[PDB]
């Protein structure tokens, strides 16, 4: 299933979380890393990702599976790009993590990096997998 | 292992050297000198300044962004081969970019570095990010005023937030024109380019920030105790009074020049209000000054005062003025490309040959 | 409280060597320009000649050595054998440089005239001439002194010269007494004194500027082509007019000289009120040159900004201090040793100054001590080590 791709993307240990979430019609988590954060993300958050108000979450932030994140870059609605870059938010010096969302023809690919892993590696992996799936018409 | 080259960019000057070191090896004005019409041309730097009386000068960057790529390549040739004299295909190269540099620009930077100089690796770092790296910090707000552009840039975990970036097309050269103008109105006659460079040196040597501008204007109107003299190379002496602080007051009130624009303090505040509510506290506590135009004595205290007057009585306000901040950016670049963790951060020539330039948009942020 | 006072006492040896009036002027320059100014040691006969204000001083062309004893240490002998520090082969090279100067006519060879106030200094104050006694065979008072480790004999003639009762020095060559000679100035035909050699000059990053920093060997055609006939700084117009003055001023200064130091030489030579090419920094004075032999540098001296010495707590970092260095009165500072010098630089850079460096100081000493890249780095990069600690929280 989609979990085979979650398994594949997590293999190299750079990322701590990964998921594939349908965003069309009513969103739903198609596949996710068990026992982590993304599996409990709700459809309304996806609706916020793809919604018309692209400004409020800059000031109020948002949570994903309860982890607060800030949107750094937004190219999620641009053809050829289809990506949004975020980083998690912490309290009391607790580590923060890089997040990448990519948008294919049918799915959202979500990745959470480990401690200190730079967002660019996660971004490269997620975009290349997304390109592979779009190439597969997904 | 390899000293990666550090190559800063700027509206007026350039700074270059080897990564892992305390100060730039080499610096020059980035302008290029074509003939006036020819074999014996000298294109770059102090040589172009020296020959400037018989040469035609050009600036590749205006308001931080590269324009004439053609001679940016010449500036790179002079940096790599003449100032550091080290084969840049042999070393990874750290590059710097102005805020909001157009997408195709950063692609052309990549194309030039990889196709022309066959660099084994590179990184592009935003100057303000280096400035925050430069002293103890990964998160905070940078007020970067250089020669071209003024930016207020909140940064979270080392990542500028472009949505909240504000830009102000007002910097030192407009102040220079203004100072020449209002110095003439004091009874003097500053009008030439030589006179422009002299007024520039006066501004650099004598301006400071008044804590109470109206009171200071009153003090200057009621005596000459703060007035200074300056001796021209022709030995003639001019005197400057309240202009000393009227000039930098323009940073807070551009209306002094007939401009309908907020001062840096209010635009810093508006920048903060565009940011996540939850990180502003740290931003409030990490206000970083960078650029030669932030070197005025008294600017940090006055900024503290203005924000305090504007901000909630609860808000903690901290103005950080690193003392060499006019070059702190370059230090940060040396640091960044120094690191082992940087090994992943290298863009490789192979990635570019396989995937093309658009990886820079995905990988470089 | 001797712990600081011996650090005070050792500077007293240079204060014997170098006049406090000049320490006043150069301290005022160190206030007016926000720079550190180093200077090599000079010694008390140099005090006598500086107090004379009478004569030109040693330069670049006159590569002959600052002499090592007595009256002659006041000057440079025509024979370096009377200037014995370093070894024979080196004094032979210096005699080479003398012969070169003589053939070039950038040195003449000149006769040495001393007046009783100088003798009274040398015997009484300086303890460095032995009592004269008349010999009717020489028609001169014989004297002796340990010029090297050897005591050597000299015969001194009281002569009416410029209508003063000068002593004229003489020495035995091949058993015959010959008048003793020193380097004379080809222009004034008067003996060149020792210069002031300079040690590092250090500036804040706030004026780090390549149009000032760059070191530039060239000479005439390259300069006069480089600058258009009105990209002018006034004296440079004469450099358009004359190749000779360019060769004197830039060629001797040329060294590995930075243009900032080229302007500052004009500033300092003006400020010291000397005239007619009289100077004390003609050498251009970098200690970037390849022959920056180390032990000549000591004990050294500086002028530093008044603001400099009230800046923060002692014990800056691994470079640490508890007794505030070899401070001297008249605002001056002194240093005994490369470790003290290197610590003083390491602090100055922690006042965000930038240190000039040269491998020969380390090569002189054969312990790793002056690499900037590694060793002489300032503790704001220790603060980047704290930045990486933060990232280690990230990383
Ligand atoms: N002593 C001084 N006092 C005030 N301003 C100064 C001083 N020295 C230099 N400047 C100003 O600093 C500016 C150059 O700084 P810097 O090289 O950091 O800018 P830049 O990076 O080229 O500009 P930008 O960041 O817009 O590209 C110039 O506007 C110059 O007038
Ligand atoms: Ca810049």
């Amino acid at each position: 299933g989609w979990n085979a791709y979650i398994d594949n993307l997590m293999a190299d240990g750079t990322c701590q979380d990964a998921a594939i979430v349908g965003y069309k019609d009513s969103p739903s988590v198609w596949a996710a890393v068990p026992g982590k954060t993304f599996v409990n993300i709700t459809p309304a958050e996806v609706g916020v990702l793809v919604g018309k108000d692209r400004s409020s979450f800059y000031v109020n932030g948002l949570t994903l599976g309860g982890q607060k994140c800030s949107v750094i870059r937004d190219s999620l609605l641009q053809d050829g790009e289809f990506s949004m870059d975020l980083r998690t938010k912490s309290t009391g010096g607790a580590p923060t993590f890089n997040v990448t969302v990519t948008k294919t023809d049918k799915t959202l690919v979500l990745l959470m990096g480990k401690e200190g892993v730079h967002g660019g590696l996660i971004n490269k992996k997620c975009y290349e997998m997304a390109s592979h799936l779009r190439r597969s018409q997904y | 292992d390899i000293a990666a080259l550090v190559v800063d960019n700027g509206s007026g000057m350039c700074k270059a050297g080897f990564a892992g070191d305390d100060a730039p090896r080499a610096v020059f004005p980035s302008i290029v000198g074509r003939p006036r019409h020819g074999q014996k041309d000298s294109y770059v730097g102090d040589e172009a300044q020296s020959k400037r009386g018989i040469l035609t000068l050009k600036y590749p960057i205006e308001h931080g962004i590269v324009t004439n790529w053609d001679d940016m390549e010449k500036i790179w040739h002079h940096t790599f081969y003449n100032e550091l004299r080290v084969a840049p295909e042999e070393h990874p190269v750290l590059l710097t970019e102005a805020p909001l540099n157009p997408k195709a620009n950063r692609e052309k930077m990549t194309q030039i570095m990889f196709e022309t100089f066959n660099t084994p690796a590179m990184y592009v770092a935003i100057q303000a990010v280096l400035s925050l790296y430069a002293s103890g910090r990964t998160t905070g707000i940078v007020m970067d005023s250089g020669d071209g552009v003024t930016h207020t840039v909140p940064i979270y975990e080392g990542y500028a937030l472009p949505h909240a970036i504000l830009r102000l097309d007002l910097a030192g050269r407009d102040l220079t024109d203004y100072l020449m103008k209002i110095l003439t109105e004091r009874g003097y006659s500053f009008t030439t380019t030589a006179e422009r460079e002299i007024v520039r040196d006066i501004k650099e040597k004598l301006c400071y920030v008044a804590l109470d501008f109206e009171q200071e204007m009153a003090t200057a109107a009621s005596s000459s105790s703060l007035e200074k003299s300056y001796e021209l190379p022709d030995g003639q002496v001019i005197t400057i009074g309240n202009e000393r602080f009227r000039c930098p007051e323009a940073l807070f009130q551009p209306s002094f020049l007939g401009m309908e624009s907020a001062g840096i303090h209010e635009t810093t505040f508006n920048s903060i209000m565009k940011c996540d509510v939850d990180i502003r506290k740290d931003l409030y506590a990490n206000t970083v000054l960078s650029g030669g135009t932030t070197m005025y004595p008294g600017i940090a205290d006055r900024m503290q005062k203005e924000i305090t007057a504007l901000a909630p009585s609860t808000m903690k306000i901290k103005i950080i003025a690193p003392p060499e901040r006019k070059y702190s950016v370059w230090i940060g670049g040396s640091i960044l490309a120094s690191l082992s963790t940087f090994q992943q951060m290298w863009i490789s020539k192979q990635e570019y040959d396989e995937s093309g330039p658009s990886i820079v948009h995905r990988k470089c942020f | 409280r001797d712990l600081v006072l011996e650090p005070i006492v050792q500077p007293e040896t240079i204060e014997l060597g170098m006049p406090d009036s000049d320490q006043k002027i150069l301290a005022e320059v160190a206030e007016r320009e926000n720079v550190i100014i180093g200077v090599r040691p000079v010694d008390e006969k140099s005090k006598s000649l500086i107090d004379s204000k009478l004569y030109s001083s040693k330069g670049l062309f006159v590569k002959a050595k600052s002499s090592d004893w007595g009256p002659m240490s006041g000057f440079i002998p025509v024979d370096q054998a009377f200037a014995k520090a370093s070894a024979r082969r080196d004094l032979d090279k210096f005699n080479g440089y003398a012969e070169q100067s003589i053939e070039s006519g950038n040195a003449v060879s000149a006769d040495l005239y001393l007046n009783q106030v100088r003798i009274d200094e040398l015997v009484s104050k300086y303890q460095s001439l032995t009592a004269l006694e008349f010999d009717a065979e020489s028609g001169m008072y014989k004297t002796t002194a340990t010029n090297g480790d050897q005591t050597v004999t000299f015969f001194l003639n009281k002569v009416t010269v410029d209508s003063k009762d000068l002593w004229q020095v003489h020495y035995i060559k091949d058993g015959k007494l010959a008048p003793f000679k020193v380097i004379g100035d080809p222009v004034s035909k008067q003996p060149m004194t020792a210069d002031y050699d300079l040690l590092t000059v250090m500036y804040s990053y706030s004026d780090l500027g390549p149009q000032d920093k760059l070191k530039q060997p060239l000479t005439w055609e390259q300069w006069k082509e480089s600058v258009t006939y009105e990209e002018l700084t006034p004296k440079y117009k004469e450099l358009y007019n004359s190749e000779v003055l360019y060769n004197k001023k830039d060629g001797a200064s040329l060294g590995v000289v930075s243009d900032r130091l080229k302007a500052l030489k004009d500033v300092i030579n003006t400020s010291l009120g000397r005239t007619d090419g009289l100077e004390m920094v003609h050498h251009g004075a970098d200690d970037a040159n390849p022959y920056a032999v180390m032990a000549d540098n000591f004990p050294a001296t500086f002028f530093v900004p008044k603001s400099f010495f009230m800046e923060d707590g002692l014990g800056e970092g691994k470079g640490s201090i508890q007794t505030y260095f070899n401070v001297n009165e008249q605002g001056a500072v002194v240093i005994r040793d490369p470790q003290e010098f290197s610590n003083f630089q390491q602090v100055a850079i922690n006042v965000s100054y930038r240190a000039s460096l040269n491998d020969k100081w380390n090569v002189g000493l054969d312990d790793p001590l002056f690499t900037p890249k590694s060793k002489l780095s300032h503790d704001f990069l220790n603060a980047k080590e704290e930045v990486i600690k933060k990232l280690s929280g990230e990383v």
